[PDB]
This record gives C-alpha cells, sequence and structure tokens, in this order.
RNA sequence: AUAUAUUUAUUAAUAUAUUAUCUAUAUUAGUUUAUAUUUUAAUUAUUAUCAUAGUAGAU
RNA sequence: UGCUGACAUGAGUAACGAAAAAAAGGUAUAAACCUUUUCACCUAAAACAUAAGGUUUAACUAUAAAAGUACGGCCCCUAAUUAAAUUAAAUAUAAAUAUAUUUAAGAUGGGAUAAUCUAUAUUAAUAUUUAUCUUAAAAUAUAUAAUUAUAUUAUAUAUUAUAUAUUUAUAUAAUAUAAACUAAUAAAGAUCAGGAAAAUUAAUGUAUACCGUAAUGUAGACCGACUCAGGUAUGUAAGUAGAGAAUAUGAAGGUGAAUUAGAUAAUUAAAGGGAAGGAACUCGGCAAAGAUAGCUCAUAAGUUAGUCAAUAAAGAGUAAUAAGAACAAAGUUGUACAACUGUUUACU
C-alpha cells in the first residue's frame, strides 16, 4: 500500500507483549481538547484509540532495592515504563524506564 | 457463478449399510388416521351452582333490572345524618358494605347500559 | 425440605381446607373501601370457570383477590391484569383532543363455573333495547349533517 | 457443557424406561392468546416443539409466541405404557400435519365460518383449533387402542371442554379399556403452580 | 401557456355548447324487447330479461352451503357461551349498510 | 356508544368549558340542539340553570 | 379502495378524522420507551430486590376488613 | 439529500428537553412557564 | 384410500369416479442435504410460467 | 403586486403518484368490498419476528392475560453527561451566575439461581483487532518397522457393554454423514495497546407487586403539508446454483393498489432490432455500442522493488465450433495539475 511506504517504527524485542498490571492503570478520559465550557480550547485533538493512563511513580519515596520485572509499551508517553517489584516488601509499581 | 465450464460436484459421502446405526424409533404414527369434525365443548358437562357467589353481582338473577324491577324514587330515600349518628359501629360498617355491594350491582348494569 | 412453589401450593390448599383465606392477608386494614368493580360478560377466549372485572386503575391483583374474598365470599385462585390503552377522542375538531381513560380489567380463575343469565328480549325490558337511542342518534346525524336539498329528502 | 435436556429431542419408549422422569403420559396445552393447542411428551416444552407443530403458519393460524403465561394445560392424558404414549403423541403430530399441510381443504370445510367466509374468530382467538385438538386427541387414542393392568385416563383442565359424553367419548374400545375422564384438582393457583400440580399428578399414578 | 385574460361568458359558452361534437345526442336507437315489451337499446339484449335468466340459473345451478354438523347441532345457550356477540367498528357498520352505496338496476319504461 | 368515558373524569377542563357555556352564546348552543331533537321530544320553554 | 363507498378522493384520512392535534398531553402507561415506566399507584407494597426481583411486605398490603 | 424531515421523534428526548419538569428545574424554564401561565396557556410543556 | 356399480363367499376379484405420491426416527448444539429405517408415498409422454420477447436461428 | 370574505377565469383542461389481471358466487345491488378457482408480482422481500414512532389505525368495547429460566422494563450498578442540590469564611463574581469538591441523578452498557426445573429477603459472625495455520498425533490406501498420497484431529448425544456406590448415581470402553452456522474452550499474532461501578458461611424466611404485550413497522397505521417512487434501527430470511447475502428460479407466506374501459394519429418517455458505411456527429465519441471464462496457468517495459505496474495488455488449458439465461468482468497511450487512501460548497 502507498500508506505503508513511509511507515517506520523502532523494534524493541525485549519490550513486553502483554497487558499492563490492571491495579496500576486508571482510565484515560478523553476531552477532544474541550475545557469545562464544552468549547474547543486546544485545537487538533480528537478521537484516538481508547487508552488507560498508567500510575507511574515520579516521587520515588519508599526506598530499598527493587527488581525491574518487565519493560512495557505505554500509549500516553514517548518513554518506556519499567514494572518494578520491591525485593523486601513485594509491592508492585511503575517507573520511567531508563 | 454457474458457467458453461462448471463441472458438477461429487455426490455426498454415504455411510455404508453395515456401519449405519439402527434408529432408536422404529414404529411411527398410524396410517389409518382421519380428519374428524371438531367436538365443541358443551354446557351440559358443567354443574354451575345455584348459589355461586358471582350471582351476588346480579339482582334476582336478572341480566338487567327493568323499570318495574327497580325501586321507585318516591318510595326510596337516602339515610339522614342524624339517623346514622345513633347507629353502632358494626352496624354502620355493615350498612357501608351493603351500599358498596349495591353500587357494584348498579355499576355492572350501568356500564352495560 | 421442599421447594418454594410447592410450599405456596400447600399453603393455598391448607387455606382452602380451613375456609380461611387461601393467601397471606395483609396488615394495612381498610375498613371502609370505596372501590367498586364491574363484572363483565365473558369473551370467547375465556371459559365458564373464569370471570372478568373492570376494577380501579389503582387496584392491585392481591387487593382484588382480597376484595373478592371478604366482600363477596368468592375465592379467585389465579388473577391476571389487563390495563387497556386510552385512545384519543374529541367532541368535535374545534375542541382540544384528549385520551379516553386507561381502564384496568382483571380476569380471575375460580373453582366453580358460572354462565351469565340470557339477555332480555326487546319487548321484555325497557332499558335493554338499543333501537330507540340508536334511532335518535341517527336522526341527530341526519339533521345536523343535512345541508341543502337533503332537508327535503325523507327521513330514515 | 450439557446442551440437550429431556425436552431437546423426541424421546422414544426406551429412553423413558431408562429415565422415568414422568409416567407414560402426554401433555396438551391451550394458547390463551390464539386458542391454538400444543402437544408435548413432557410437562414443559421449548421453541423446537412449536416449530415442529406450527410448520405452515398464515394470518389465520399464526405461529404462536413461546411466552410462558399464555400457554396453559388443556389436558393431561395418561396411558398404559410409555410406548403407547409415544405412539399417541406421534398420531397427534400426524393429525396436526394433515390439518395444516396435506388435507387442509377438508379441515377448512369442516370448520365454522363467519360472514365474509373466514374461520370464526374473536380477536385473534379462534375457538375451532381447541375443538379440533380434542377431536384429534379422541381419534389418535382410538387408533392407538385399535393398534393394541393400569386403567388409562384423561385428566381434564375443565369438564366443560368435552363435546358430549354421549355423542363422543363412548366408543366400545374406550369402555373396554376403562377410560376414566378425571379432572385436575383446582385447590390452588392452577396457572402459576401448574408445574407442581402436574408433578403431583405424575406421582399419583406410579 | 397561460390565459392572457379572464375568458368572457360568451366565449366560454360558445366554446362549450356551440359545437355539436360537444353536445349530447338523443338516443334514437331504442326499440322494444321481444321478451318483455319494454325499451332497450338496438342490437342489445334486454337487461331485465337476461338478469332474470341469470337469477334463474343461480337458483338452479347453486352450490350447496356447507353447514358443519357440530355447529348445526349446538344448543342455544352453548352457542352463546362459545360464540358471543361483539361491537362492530364504524367502518364495519358502514360496510354493512350496502343500500347506502350500492346501486340496484332500474327498470325501463314500457314501449308503446 | 362504546364509550368508557362514564368510568372516569378525563379531559376535565374541556368538559367544564363545554358545560359552562357563556350565557350570551346560549341561543347559539341551543339552536343546534333544537334542530337535533324530534318534534315530540322538544319543548318551547327555556331550560333554566340549576 | 380503502373503503368501497368512497370511490373518489375526498380529503378523508386513512384512519381517524385529523392527523394533527395537541402533542402536549400527559403520558400514559402505553407510551414511551421500553425504559419508560409510569405506574398506576397500585404497588407501593413490598421492596425491589438487588437482583431485579420483588419481595412483598405483608404489613404494608391492603386488606378489606 | 432530501430535506423536510428535520423532526425525528423520540419521546424520551422530548421529555428531557421540553418536558414540564425540565422547565421547572431550570430558572429560565420556570420563567418561561410563568410567562405561559400569564398568557393563559392550557399546555405549558411537553 | 374413499365413493359408486358388478361378480364372489361383510369378504376378496373386476369396472368407473375422486383424492393422494406426503410423513415420521437416526448419524454428539442448530440448519440444510445425503443415506438408512418408516410409509402406498411412481417414473415415462405432452404442456405452461419466469429469467430483456430468457438467449439464439429463421420469419 | 392594499386587508378579509365570497365567487369567477384557465376547465370539466392537466392530473388521479412506479404496479397484472380474469371469471363465478355473495347480490336479477359491485371495475374498486368479501369468498372460491385461475393468472401474475415480491421472495437475504412486498415474507416472518421485532425496535422507535404515532389521531388504536388491530382480527375491537363480551379489547391486547407473566414469580423467574434463548422475557423486557421497574430494581441494583455505574459511563458519557446533568443538577435554584452539597462544603464568620470551599473559591470566584455588578446581579444573573461561574468554578472546585461531595452527594444525587443518568442507558445506549454490566447484573445470582434455574427442566434434575430455580428462589432474589432478614438477622448474626469473620473482554481492541484479527486468526485457528504449520508442526505433531493417530487413521485410511499404494509399494518394501519406514516411505509416499489422502482426508481426520479441542467441546456439544443417544445406544450398548463393563467396573464401583446402592432400578437410581459415578467412571471406563466400544458404535455412529457431508457442508454451513452457533455458543463456549484453548492456545496467540499486530500496534493504534483495548470501559466504569455493585464478600462469604450459618440460621430464619419466601403466599411471589407494578408497567409493557393488539395491529402497524423498506410503511395507507412513523418523519417528509398528501393513503407522497424520499427518509427510517435489529434478527430469521425453503430448496436447487454458485466463491457468494452476486445472479436465475420461488416452497411457503404476502400482495395485485381511490381510478377504469377502449383506442394505440402526430409527438414524448423508457426499451428491442437494423442493409451499406463506421465518428463523416458534436464544443467534445456526450449517449449508445463494445466482455471468445468468472476457475487454473501465464503475464512486459518502466519502477520508490511493492506481482507497484496487474484484475497488465495480448495469449494458453478446461468448454464450445452456426448460435442458443442472468449477474461479475469494458482497451492502450502521451501531456498538464496534484505524491498517494481520504475531505469539500446538504439543494448548480
Ligand atoms: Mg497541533
Ligand atoms: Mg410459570
Ligand atoms: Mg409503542
Ligand atoms: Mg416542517
Ligand atoms: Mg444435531
Ligand atoms: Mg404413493
Ligand atoms: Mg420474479
Ligand atoms: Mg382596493
Ligand atoms: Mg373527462
Ligand atoms: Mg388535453
Ligand atoms: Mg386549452
Ligand atoms: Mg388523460
Ligand atoms: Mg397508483
Ligand atoms: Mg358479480
Ligand atoms: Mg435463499
Ligand atoms: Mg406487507
Ligand atoms: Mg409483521
Ligand atoms: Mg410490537
Ligand atoms: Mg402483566
Ligand atoms: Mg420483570
Ligand atoms: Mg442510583
Ligand atoms: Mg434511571
Ligand atoms: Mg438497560
Ligand atoms: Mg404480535
Ligand atoms: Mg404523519
Ligand atoms: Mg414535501
Ligand atoms: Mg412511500
Ligand atoms: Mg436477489
Ligand atoms: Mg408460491
Ligand atoms: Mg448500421
Ligand atoms: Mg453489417
Ligand atoms: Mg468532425
Ligand atoms: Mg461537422
Ligand atoms: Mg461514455
Ligand atoms: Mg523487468
Ligand atoms: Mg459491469
Ligand atoms: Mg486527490
Ligand atoms: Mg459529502
Ligand atoms: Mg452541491
Ligand atoms: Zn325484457
Amino acid at each position: 500500500s502507498p500508506g505503508l511506504r513511509w511507515y517506520r517504527s523502532p523494534i524493541y524485542p525485549y519490550l513486553y507483549k502483554g497487558r499492563p498490571v490492571r491495579a496500576l492503570t486508571v482510565v484515560r478520559k478523553k476531552h477532544g481538547g474541550r475545557n469545562n465550557s464544552g468549547k474547543i480550547t486546544v485545537r487538533h485533538q480528537g478521537g484516538g484509540h481508547r487508552n488507560r493512563t498508567r500510575l507511574i511513580d515520579f516521587n520515588r519515596w519508599e526506598g530499598g532495592a527493587q527488581t525491574v520485572q518487565r519493560i512495557e509499551y505505554d500509549p500516553g508517553r514517548s518513554s518506556h515504563i519499567a514494572l518494578l517489584k520491591h525485593n523486601t516488601t513485594g509491592e508492585l509499581s511503575y517507573i520511567i524506564a531508563c | 457463478a454457474r458457467t458453461k465450464f462448471t463441472k458438477p460436484k461429487p455426490k455426498q459421502p454415504v455411510l455404508p449399510k453395515d456401519k449405519i446405526r439402527p434408529p432408536t424409533q422404529l414404529t411411527h404414527h398410524s396410517n389409518n388416521l382421519r380428519i374428524t369434525e371438531p367436538i365443541p365443548p358443551t354446557t351440559s358437562n358443567l354443574r354451575c351452582p345455584d348459589d355461586h357467589p358471582l350471582w351476588q353481582f346480579f339482582s334476582n338473577k336478572k341480566f338487567i333490572r327493568s323499570a318495574d324491577d327497580l325501586p321507585p324514587s318516591s318510595h326510596i330515600r337516602p339515610w339522614s345524618i342524624p339517623e346514622l349518628r345513633h347507629k353502632s359501629f358494626n352496624d354502620l360498617h355493615s350498612l357501608w358494605y351493603n351500599c358498596l355491594r349495591e353500587q357494584n350491582v348498579l355499576a355492572r348494569e350501568n356500564h352495560l347500559l | 425440605d421442599i421447594n418454594v412453589s410447592e410450599k405456596i401450593y400447600k399453603w393455598t390448599k391448607a387455606g382452602i381446607e380451613q375456609g380461611k383465606e387461601h393467601f397471606k392477608v395483609g396488615g394495612n386494614k381498610v375498613y371502609f373501601p370505596k372501590a367498586r368493580i364491574i363484572l363483565l360478560r365473558p369473551n370467547a377466549k375465556h371459559t365458564p370457570y373464569q370471570a372478568k372485572f373492570i376494577v380501579p386503575k389503582s387496584f392491585n391483583k392481591l387487593d382484588l383477590r382480597d376484595y373478592l374474598y371478604h366482600i363477596y365470599g368468592l375465592r379467585a385462585m389465579n388473577i391476571t391484569t389487563q390495563l387497556l390503552h386510552g385512545k384519543f377522542n374529541r367532541m368535535n375538531l374545534q375542541t382540544t383532543r384528549f385520551r379516553e381513560p386507561q381502564i384496568k380489567k382483571m380476569t380471575i380463575e375460580m373453582e366453580e363455573p358460572f354462565i351469565w343469565p340470557e339477555e332480555p328480549r326487546p319487548d321484555e325490558n325497557s332499558f335493554w333495547d338499543s333501537t330507540t337511542p340508536d334511532n335518535m342518534e341517527k336522526y341527530r346525524e341526519e339533521r345536523l349533517n343535512c345541508l341543502g336539498s337533503d332537508a327535503n329528502k325523507p327521513g330514515t | 457443557m450439557k446442551v440437550n435436556h429431556s425436552i431437546s429431542r423426541f424421546r422414544p419408549a426406551s429412553w423413558f424406561e431408562k429415565t422415568k422422569i414422568i409416567p407414560p403420559q402426554v401433555y396438551i396445552f391451550r394458547n390463551l392468546e390464539y386458542g391454538q393447542v400444543l402437544y408435548s411428551q413432557f410437562p414443559n416444552f421449548s421453541q423446537t416443539q412449536v416449530d415442529k407443530l406450527f410448520v405452515r403458519p398464515n394470518w389465520s393460524n399464526r405461529k404462536p409466541s413461546l411466552r410462558r403465561d399464555i400457554w396453559k394445560c388443556m389436558c393431561v392424558v395418561n396411558l398404559q405404557n410409555y410406548k403407547q404414549s409415544v405412539h399417541l403423541y406421534q398420531n397427534l403430530c400426524r393429525l396436526r400435519y394433515l390439518r395444516d399441510v396435506a388435507q387442509r381443504k377438508e379441515s377448512d370445510k369442516l370448520r365454522k365460518k363467519d360472514s365474509n367466509g373466514h374461520v370464526w374468530y374473536s380477536g385473534q382467538y379462534r375457538p375451532t383449533y381447541c375443538q379440533e385438538a380434542v377431536a384429534d386427541l379422541r381419534e389418535s387414542l382410538l387408533k392407538v387402542f385399535e393398534n393394541a393392568a393400569k386403567k388409562p385416563s384423561i385428566y381434564w383442565e375443565d369438564p366443560w371442554r368435552m363435546g358430549d359424553k354421549d355423542k363422543h367419548w363412548n366408543y366400545d374400545v374406550f369402555n373396554a379399556l376403562g377410560l376414566e375422564h378425571k379432572l385436575i384438582q383446582r385447590v390452588g393457583n392452577i396457572a402459576r403452580e401448574e408445574s407442581v400440580i402436574l408433578k403431583e399428578l405424575a406421582k399419583l399414578e406410579s | 401557456a397561460v390565459p392572457k385574460k379572464k375568458v368572457s361568458h360568451q366565449k366560454k359558452r360558445q366554446k362549450l355548447y356551440g359545437p355539436g361534437k360537444k353536445q349530447l345526442k338523443m338516443i334514437h336507437h331504442l326499440n322494444k324487447c321481444p321478451s318483455c315489451g319494454h325499451y332497450k337499446r338496438a342490437n342489445t339484449l334486454c337487461m331485465y330479461c337476461v338478469g332474470q335468466i341469470s337469477h334463474i340459473w343461480k337458483t338452479h345451478t347453486a352450490k350447496e352451503e356447507i353447514k358443519p354438523r357440530q355447529e348445526e347441532e349446538l344448543s342455544e345457550l352453548d352457542q352463546r357461551v362459545l360464540y358471543p356477540g361483539r361491537r362492530d367498528t364504524k367502518y364495519t357498520k358502514d360496510l354493512k349498510d350496502k343500500d347506502n352505496y350500492l346501486e340496484r338496476r332500474v327498470r325501463t319504461l314500457k314501449k308503446d | 356508544s362504546g364509550s368508557y368515558q362514564h368510568l372516569s373524569n378525563v379531559g376535565s377542563r374541556v368538559m367544564k368549558r363545554l358545560g359552562n357555556r357563556p350565557k350570551n352564546f346560549l341561543p347559539h348552543s341551543e339552536k343546534f340542539i333544537k334542530k337535533s331533537t324530534p318534534e315530540f321530544m322538544k319543548s318551547d320553554l327555556k331550560e333554566v340553570d340549576e | 379502495l380503502t373503503r368501497p363507498w368512497k370511490k373518489y378522493r375526498d380529503g378523508e384520512l386513512f384512519y381517524g378524522l385529523s392527523k394533527v392535534g395537541n402533542k402536549r398531553v400527559p403520558l400514559t402507561t402505553k407510551q414511551g420507551n421500553k425504559t419508560m415506566y409510569k405506574g398506576t399507584r397500585a404497588s407501593g407494597i413490598g421492596r425491589h430486590t438487588k437482583f431485579g426481583g420483588y419481595v412483598i411486605n405483608w404489613k404494608k398490603v391492603r386488606t378489606y376488613v | 439529500k432530501s430535506r423536510g424531515n428535520t423532526y425525528q421523534p423520540s419521546t424520551l428526548k422530548r421529555k428531557r428537553t421540553f418536558g414540564f419538569l425540565a422547565r421547572a428545574k431550570s430558572k429560565q424554564g420556570s420563567k418561561i412557564l410563568k410567562r405561559r401561565k400569564l398568557k393563559g396557556r392550557w399546555f405549558l410543556s411537553h
């Protein structure tokens, strides 16, 4: 197809090919770029694919050693995310992948 | 599509005589069966009782009270409030239910009319 | 021990045996009910063991059964409910349209049969004689809807 | 999963003997909406049974709804053997087929017509179908006994539904058998606790 | 395409009634029917006599009405129970009064 | 009739309006009534209000 | 013909007298969606179940003494 | 694309938008209702 | 198979007339088809309808 | 081009809205209504079930029958979203009001049990989208354990015969079509990465409320001023044929209509055929005509390497040689502009 001719995407085979942990995901509510008025404030935003926002830990408070179990695709950000598992505690969390 | 070039399909694969199971049912309906005329249900089998409580909605078992069967306006009066005032509770209750019954009888008739 | 429907059936049988209510009596005691019911003629679809009533629009199926038991002494075993539609009617096209009343009609099944008394002849009963009112109606139709030279046209 | 129930197929005598859910008997069901009748080997039924019977539907004989409330038991007919009951059921189905498809004109001629030449109706209720079913039942039973201990019996919903005990139902074969025309006990909600009543009846003759 | 003026009384009337083509003609070609001595059209059958003959044929060549036995031998009460009366619709009533909208054939005058 | 109107009080406002016709259009109301009624039924005297 | 007595085109409808009329008139039980439930003041009797059933409360049921 | 059929009935929607209770609930709708009452209207809302 | 006639010792055989060539059960849920079982449940002559006048050759 | 009413004129003119009718009888009242027979039309519909809608139009007033299981609402739960509601001082604000947070509402969605028929109450206690291949397994035949060729391969049930609890239960074995289709299962490919919200045992209960149910629904019964060739959601949609829901036919069902009868000039429309010629027509091949398999082969230059070009053109096999259903399939090239699939002036 002529639409395929210029379709490039980087291949990451180590990347996870499963669903994210469901407890760490919230629904990504769409807006269409409309503010509380209901009027288009930000132009050019609309009906994409359905998504879930992932609750990724930016603060990084708890401390202690945590093993990265897997690295995932995240639809709401250009970076990959890494599912950490706390070695002592056993608590599960997402983190921006290095 | 069907065409000049379309060769006919093969016949379906029949199961051999020995391998086929005998059917569970062997003996079917009688061939002698005949369409007889219908038999319409009759009142003769009923024994409708003479004191069926639904007769209480009628008056002397009449489909409709004629002018003569009705109580005339001059002969009849409604109750006076003072008259009612010296009647017992149970009596009043009974009177009320009699009134209601009478209304039902009339209501049936009135509707029909 | 036993299923629910079976228990209900047993209860009903017990109540019948007693000559008490064949059903659980409620607690909301209405001493002076104002509700009337219109016993209707039977349709072709019903049996001699059925009877149908026009009842109040706010009348319950259970309520009806209770009414039949206590007021009249009749025990309705099964009851159905048929709330009718209210078709639009108007006196004339100059007037506002409105619906005729939604009317509730409840069929009952009963353990003894019943057939209505036969409707009277035209000569016998004064009221049950549709010739006169129909004739009057026809005459009214003729006279109001008579326009020009149909005034001379002889009456039907 | 298990898809099929007892009702899901036609069941012959051997199957009944193996199981023994109910005694040897056939159930008959009035349609309160249209007046149509529905035969069945079991006290319940499905869409399959309806499809089997109502094969050539028209405006006069519409394919009935499967809604449970409008169906009510007209008649429960008990017989001397499972095989006999099966045969009766088959005969009834055959008769129905004849009336609808094969010998339809004769059936139509036999029926009651109104003015404007239609089979008499009140609403979409036609009271001829029930009558035919009673006549057809009588015929099928008679055929079964010609083809041919417990005395057989027909538990009626209603005693009125008989055409006349003199004119019909007094064949010599029936008399010899001891065909007892009983009726179902109406000491309860007949429509609502119908299944329970049928179970009780089944228990009674076993 | 469109009339330029209100057409006058004269000009509409001479248009309509002036030409013989547009007028009605006397029916000179009446004559006596030989079967009944009445007016009929020439080279035409008498509608009375042929109607009478058709009626005769109907009365003789009549397919017998099918009365089912079971309905013929019902009791009156039983019949009433089974097949009760009903209110006919306005449309139905209108249909029933055929004499309102159905024209029976008139008889011609007797010829002299 | 085939009415069912008699088992209710439906279209109440309309009925009131019809029932309580203005008195200055009373001749209008009764003209058509008179026409409708046969000779043996109709009376010459005025139907006074309750 | 829809009706045989009317051969020619009068301004009579297929059914009824007038198509038009006052649309603003209270709803009944028959009208509206599948979800539209009017009710007829008949059953403040028991209680609706969590699953969609109903459970009668007999102390709140009308007897006619 | 033929026009004319701009009305496309659906009872629920009508009652939401133009029903009495919708009018009552809003301030603006209440004002409308009042105005209609003042006029003499028989039918205040759908 | 039914109805009407004739023979025979109501039965069977023959003649005429009418109607019928269905149905039901098996092969793991449903539908269709196939075969088997069930039943009396037929294969030749000649027509017709529909498919742009079905298409084509003449006329 | 005054307003309202009444009545003219055009004019007894056009038109009567895609249409197949005939006879006999109801009825010596019927082109139009009902019946019977014949004929035709629709048939992955003009059928049968339904949704929404609506002057109940219906087979009607003696009127559309439900405790629940291939029954819906109501009810529980929430989405989108909504709310003169909610929090000395929630925040902002000429008033109106607006914002944030709570709570409440809100189906188009989720919701236990069931033919062996099933029991919902109270109290107490701690799931985007698509796919089912290959391999492997055993089965059936050819040849000399192993090869070759062919189908079969997870589930759905009755029968018969066994072994254990005791004719009712559990497990095992054997018997048994093809092609579609369903549900439920398992394993899994792609990036565009795929809703929300509402516990379990025990005892005690359960007399089962209300509303919807007619008919109409590719339409005369809704939205289009009309009984309007327009608009209108879903599921079945007999077989024969086929790749198929294409196309032909039509079992059954439904239908043949508020216009008829004749005549068929000129002329118009919508079709069919046409000698000799073959774009000479015309602004322009507009319109019309034109398909020598649709399956299996084969298929170039150029080129961004993509059978892109290609469904290449031509051409072959099967079929057919005088032809003899419908439907799919309608050339090749040069140049200008624009990469491309898309979007646009609802009605030039
Ligand atoms: Mg941008
Ligand atoms: Mg039930
Ligand atoms: Mg509706
Ligand atoms: Mg408009
Ligand atoms: Mg199967
Ligand atoms: Mg045969
Ligand atoms: Mg056709
Ligand atoms: Mg002037
Ligand atoms: Mg003319
Ligand atoms: Mg002209
Ligand atoms: Mg002219
Ligand atoms: Mg003309
Ligand atoms: Mg037309
Ligand atoms: Mg005639
Ligand atoms: Mg098909
Ligand atoms: Mg239709
Ligand atoms: Mg329909
Ligand atoms: Mg419907
Ligand atoms: Mg109900
Ligand atoms: Mg419910
Ligand atoms: Mg809520
Ligand atoms: Mg809600
Ligand atoms: Mg919902
Ligand atoms: Mg229906
Ligand atoms: Mg409309
Ligand atoms: Mg228009
Ligand atoms: Mg139309
Ligand atoms: Mg087609
Ligand atoms: Mg056909
Ligand atoms: Mg030429
Ligand atoms: Mg040539
Ligand atoms: Mg030129
Ligand atoms: Mg030139
Ligand atoms: Mg062209
Ligand atoms: Mg090359
Ligand atoms: Mg083409
Ligand atoms: Mg472009
Ligand atoms: Mg567009
Ligand atoms: Mg445009
Ligand atoms: Zn004569």
